[PDB]
RNA sequence: CUUUAAUGUUUGAUGUUCUAACGUUGACCCGUAAUCCGGGUUGCGGACAGUGUCUGGUGGGUAGUUUGACUGGGGCGGUCUCCUCCUAAAGAGUAACGGAGGAGCACGAAGGUUGGCUAAUCCUGGUCGGACAUCAGGAGGUUAGUGCAAUGGCAUAAGCCAGCUUGACUGCGAGCGUGACGGCGCGAGCAGGUGCGAAAGCAGGUCAUAGUGAUCCGGUGGUUCUGAAUGGAAGGGCCAUC
RNA sequence: AAUUCCUUGUCGGGUAAGUUCCGACCUGCACGAAUGGCGUAAUGAUGGCCAGGCUGUCUCCACCCGAGACUCAGUGAAAUUGAACUCGCUGUGAAGAUGCAGUGUACCCGCGGCAAGACGGAAAGACCCCGUGAACCUUUACUAUAGCUUGACACUGAACA
RNA sequence: GUUUAUUAAAAACACAGCACUGUGCAAACACGAAAGUGGACGUAUACGGUGUGACGCCUGCCCGGUGCCGGAAGGUUAAU
RNA sequence: UGUAACGGGGCUAAACCAUGCACCGAAGCUGCGGCAGCGACGCUUAUGCGUUGUUGGGUAGGGGAGCGUUCUGUAAGCCUG
RNA sequence: AGGACCGAACCGACUAAUGUUGAAAAAUUAGCGGAUGACUUGUGGCUGGGGGUGAAAGGCCAAUCAAACCGGGAGAUAGCU
RNA sequence: UUUUGUAUAAUGGGUCAGCGACUUAUAUUCUGUAGCAAGGUUAACCGAAUAGGGGAGCCGAAGGGAAACCGAGUCUUAACU
RNA sequence: CCAUAGGUUAAUGAGGCGAACCGGGGGAACUGAAACAUCUAAGUACCCCGAGGAAAAGAAAUCAACCGAGAUUCCCCCAG
């Protein structure tokens, strides 16, 4: 024909950006019950003062400063506060 | 879609109800479960209903 | 209300309470209120002729708002525990 | 002529004391089985209008 | 009650006649100088036909309308909501009819807690038995496993097994994340009443991220709310649900 | 084939040469029996094909006769028009220039004639797309409805089996 | 013969003939809220609708679907 | 369509590669004069002045300040054969 | 005798040219078809707009027809220019 | 004028003169200004009356709750640090 | 058959026109709902009938709420 008709594709679908990550860094100081790291999976292991919810949310158990840091036997990273 | 919704009503009386699911094709005898009633603040024993 | 034709805020939230015919009839006097009345006692009519409240007003209240600085006998009209700790210091006697 | 409030409005906000208003809560109406407890507990009370929609509310209720 | 015979009422149906409503575009007389009409007589039909109200069916005969968007023009095809990865340029976010895959659930245990346990694969030896079943040892170290895609995570296991059990609790909720908004998500701690554990403690579902639908309109149960003269009631509101 | 896409199917006739024509073949994409099949004398300002005669249709135009065109006197329009002191070329640039750049050419103004350009004049493109436009048409789209038809009640009564 | 007055005169429409079908007269059917009127001052050798289209030779098989005609035992079914 | 692939003439550098000093070159900057917006400060009591710094391309659009026209009052006033 | 034949009037409109701001909002010129019939024509009447009429072309119904014209609802509506 | 972009060979205008398009009524909100001030203001109507009368009313001085109801607190809940 | 229908004469009245207002009988659609069918426009436009200087309505089988008011009509609130 004058114009040849082409095909459709199949892979046209994507998800929504979850909007993880880091939300408050080194030094940031916080209030209890602020979010510091959106996760999936424990990426981040709970430190002092820092408590991990149900889809391993690091969030702050106490008002303080944020501090990352590497512990254990596995190089795994924690993080914790110090309450200031 | 098999699951379908069922009402566990309490043995106390008082008209409070929880909702869940159950398959019925399989496990077809009834549910009961000891749950916490709001109005007599109280843990007695809910019985499938509906 | 117009959002371009997506479903409207004041159309994709429900609609709650309803509107008691009661509230329109009753009605609420301050302690200033009182002063401006003539006749040192407070009643439905009383009000009603000193026009604080509608003649519609078929219930008070009296509140803790103002200041009374007169005694006034207040008759048949549901008075709050500050507004009747007022008016007792200020003198005045309340009953029903 | 007077203008006339949007009826269907004026059955779902309710003015507050600094002016704002008030609002119940959506996704509380017929498939509550699914709902986790808690997500329904925090629909149940009463909500304040954003800031975003109160130019809509105050167009929609003139005399409120 | 399977049943017949029979008394008696009602209901219902059918057929048969009758004339007196009604029909007569049958005849004759009169208004009348009239193929209209009306009156009279007569014949025929006859409670039928026909018409009014209600009602079931049928009804492009007629009428009012609808018949989406994206789109390397439109049509055709494909797509439309949600989850995972890449594009995505080491915070977040980021388009194309870009590259690849999935979801519209499941489980009263596959949830809670306590205690206990640790794979894939290969080699060697061993009844059927062999490349590959169960067994013993060794190597190896997660190359396995996760109810279902993918990514991240998991040994203190989040993986496997058993005992007990219902916290898959109710009212809240500091603070925070994420959205234009509707909304969505996380959350210590408080109160009440529970389960497991000796106890410290843990538990407001599941390794996490899909498994979903606003409002209106109604249905169901309850309610210390309202109830159009009053007392009720209907209806409404609130709470829980479909 | 008024039907056959492939297709100028193949074979034969006609022509020096025939995608058309005529006769056959049948591989009928996708003929077919009263939305008729096949045939048919006559008829047709009907479609196609061939032949004779005839010719300026043509080879290939020539000449002639008249009406205009042309000149003079009289009368005297029209479309159109932002303004205009209104050249060629190459390039540029809303991507095809009288107008910009570079360059070349060109004394000023008429009259007869031609039509390459002024994306010339004419008609708010009719094709194409869009509008949550219109109209009219169709139907087993939706919702109705005239009509047709069903039954109950009313006009409507008597007696019997 | 007729046709798109003003770009289409035709192979289109019509036609005589053929068939199917309705219609028993206050006919079917049509125009009319109705009275009436046409059909027709006609009466099945008449009238209406539909398709085909002089004439010649003919018109084959299928009633599953939709329509139409007939049946009525049974299921379902309105107002009441 | 016509040189038509330095803009042209022309160029053996008037091309290219290095080094260096000059000069040309914009509505940029500076000088001189003027206007305006905003701020700061001083004074005056302000309803402004002065000093000082800085700003002043502009469509959609927002803000501020005016001119002019007709008519009404001031106006049986004032101008005008 | 004949919807018979040839052919004027008469009715039509097949071809070509001209004309196309025309002599003419459909004609002229040269041919062309029917021309006793289903012909043609004068006068009068009747059918009215979702209606008429149509040997059927969506044709015609006052140079207007897939729903005439005139007046009104009406300044319809126009996310368009 | 429309556009990402027009000398554009994209739209509109032959020229001149006259006319030609953000209005009016009511309601609501904000600003400025003026009056009064925990008060403000009248509408119809009366009045010869731009006066005066007329506070019927409306806005404000109290909110919370679906509501009864309570009240500088109230709702939520058995109860709230 | 009495009668009645019909016929003749006489007396009185009406007819038709007119801008708006009024009462009654019929009654749209565009439009809005960002489509559209319930709904809206709107009982509007329009058609028709009738009457008067006005018309219509009108003296509670009406409101209210345990207190009471006292026919109808119009204006301002109530109140968007
Ligand atoms: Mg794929
Ligand atoms: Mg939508
Ligand atoms: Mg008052
Ligand atoms: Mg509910
Ligand atoms: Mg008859
Ligand atoms: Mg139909
Ligand atoms: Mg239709
Ligand atoms: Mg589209
Ligand atoms: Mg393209
Ligand atoms: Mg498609
Ligand atoms: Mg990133
Ligand atoms: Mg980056
Ligand atoms: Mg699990
Ligand atoms: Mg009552
Ligand atoms: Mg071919
Ligand atoms: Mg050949
Ligand atoms: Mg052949
Ligand atoms: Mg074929
Ligand atoms: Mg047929
Ligand atoms: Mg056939
Ligand atoms: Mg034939
Ligand atoms: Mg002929
Ligand atoms: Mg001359
Ligand atoms: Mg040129
Ligand atoms: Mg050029
Ligand atoms: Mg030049
Ligand atoms: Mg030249
Ligand atoms: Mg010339
Ligand atoms: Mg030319
Ligand atoms: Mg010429
Ligand atoms: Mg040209
Ligand atoms: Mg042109
Ligand atoms: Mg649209
Ligand atoms: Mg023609
Ligand atoms: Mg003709
Ligand atoms: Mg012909
Ligand atoms: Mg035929
Ligand atoms: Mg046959
Ligand atoms: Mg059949
Ligand atoms: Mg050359
Ligand atoms: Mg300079
Ligand atoms: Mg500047
Ligand atoms: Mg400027
Ligand atoms: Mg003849
Ligand atoms: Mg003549
Ligand atoms: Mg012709
Ligand atoms: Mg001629
Ligand atoms: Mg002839
Ligand atoms: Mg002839
Ligand atoms: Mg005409
Ligand atoms: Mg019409
Ligand atoms: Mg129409
Ligand atoms: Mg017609
Ligand atoms: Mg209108
Ligand atoms: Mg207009
Ligand atoms: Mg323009
Ligand atoms: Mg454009
Ligand atoms: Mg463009
Ligand atoms: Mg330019
Ligand atoms: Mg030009
Ligand atoms: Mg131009
Ligand atoms: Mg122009
Ligand atoms: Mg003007
Ligand atoms: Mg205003
Ligand atoms: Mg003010
Ligand atoms: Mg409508
Ligand atoms: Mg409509
Ligand atoms: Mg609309
Ligand atoms: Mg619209
Ligand atoms: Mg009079």
């Amino acid at each position: 024909a004058h114009k040849k008709a082409g095909g459709s594709t199949r892979n046209g679908r994507d998800s929504e950006a979850k909007r993880l990550g880091v939300k408050r860094f080194g030094g940031e100081s916080v209030l209890a019950g602020s979010i510091i790291v959106r996760q999936r999976g424990t990426k981040f292991h709970a430190g002092a003062n820092v408590g991990c919810g149900r889809d391993h949310t690091l969030f702050a158990k106490a008002d303080g400063k944020v501090k990352f840091e590497v512990k254990g036997p596995k190089n795994r990273k924690f993080i914790s506060i110090e309450a200031e | 879609g098999i699951r379908e919704k069922i009402k566990l009503v309490s043995s106390a009386g008082t008209g409070h109800f929880y909702t869940t699911t159950k398959n019925k094709r399989t496990k077809p005898e009834k549910l009961e479960l000891k749950k916490f009633d709001p109005v007599v603040r109280q843990h007695v024993i809910y019985k499938e209903a509906k | 209300g117009f959002e371009g034709g997506q479903m409207p805020l004041y159309r994709r939230l429900p609609k709650f309470g309803f509107t008691s015919r009661k509230a329109a009839i009753t009605a609420e006097i301050r302690l200033s209120d009182l002063a401006k009345v003539e006749g040192g006692v407070v009643d439905l009519n009383t009000l009603k002729a000193a026009n604080i409240i509608g003649i519609q007003i078929e219930f008070a209240k009296v509140i803790l708002a103002g200041e009374v600085t007169t005694p006034v006998t207040v008759r048949g009209l549901r008075v709050t525990k500050g507004a009747r700790a007022a008016i007792e210091a200020a003198g005045g006697k309340i009953e029903e | 002529p007077k203008i006339k409030t949007v009826r269907g409005a004026a059955k779902r906000f309710k003015k507050t004391g600094k002016g704002g208003f008030k609002h119940k809560h959506a996704n509380l109406r017929h498939i509550l089985t699914k709902k986790a407890t808690k997500r329904k507990r925090h629909l149940r009370p009463k909500a304040m209008v954003s800031k975003g929609d109160l130019g809509l509310v105050i167009a929609c209720l003139p005399y409120a």
